[PDB]
């Protein structure tokens, strides 16, 4: 009984992950920042 | 001079750099190209179009 539950839950962790696309953004939102920055130091370059 | 480091002068615009055979196709009013940056990256040599 143990057994079937524990592959019957890692099967539905790995296609409740293919499914849900929003799962990640606690990695997602660190990369959206940086690349942010980085955009608006470069757009500085064309201030007067 | 292409694929070189030169310094180019192009009307009055200086700058340094390597020219190359581009893929960009203008449109027959505009004469230059910037970037994000406010930095020409395309040109249009004034005597052969």
């Amino acid at each position: 009984l143990i057994a079937n539950q524990f592959n019957s839950a890692i099967g539905k962790i790995q296609d409740s992950l293919s499914s849900t696309p929003s799962a990640l953004g606690k990695l997602q939102d660190v990369v959206n920042q940086n690349a942010q920055a980085l955009n608006t130091l470069v757009k500085q370059l064309s201030s007067n | 001079v292409k694929n070189k480091c030169v310094n180019f002068n192009f009307n009055g615009l200086t700058g340094t750099g390597v020219l190359t055979e581009s893929n960009k196709k203008f449109l027959p009013f505009q004469q230059f190209g910037r970037d994000i940056a406010d930095t020409t990256d395309a040109v249009r040599d004034p005597q052969t179009l």
